[PDB]
């Protein structure tokens, strides 16, 4: 009687950790910390 | 409920009367239904004045 599932492995509590680790890689952009930013109104903005 | 008048008549002495019953109708009204629909686009709602 040991671990193993069929020798007394059923009687062990499972552990789960319920927050979830983000795997992706993302991007970092730093345009908008020059450019110029403007708020529009309709569906185009001209000049 | 519609119905009509009793004819009365002009009867001398010792003079069976006649039979005057009257003569119901009902009128019937069914009702209808009418709908009308216009959708939209997210963009014009949010756009348009």
């Amino acid at each position: 009687m040991g671990l193993t599932k069929a020798d007394g492995g059923y009687l062990v509590p499972f552990q789960l950790d319920p927050t979830v680790i983000i795997t992706s890689n993302g991007s970092l952009n730093d345009i908008r910390r020059f450019a110029r930013q403007v708020v529009a109104t309709g569906d185009v903005w001209h000049g | 409920v519609s119905s009509a008048a009793v004819q009365w008549s002009w009867d001398a002495e010792f003079e069976e009367v006649s039979d005057d019953s009257p003569e119901f109708g009902q009128p019937e009204i069914p009702v209808k239904k009418a709908q009308g629909f216009v959708p939209i686009s997210i963009e014009a709602l949010q756009d348009e004045a």
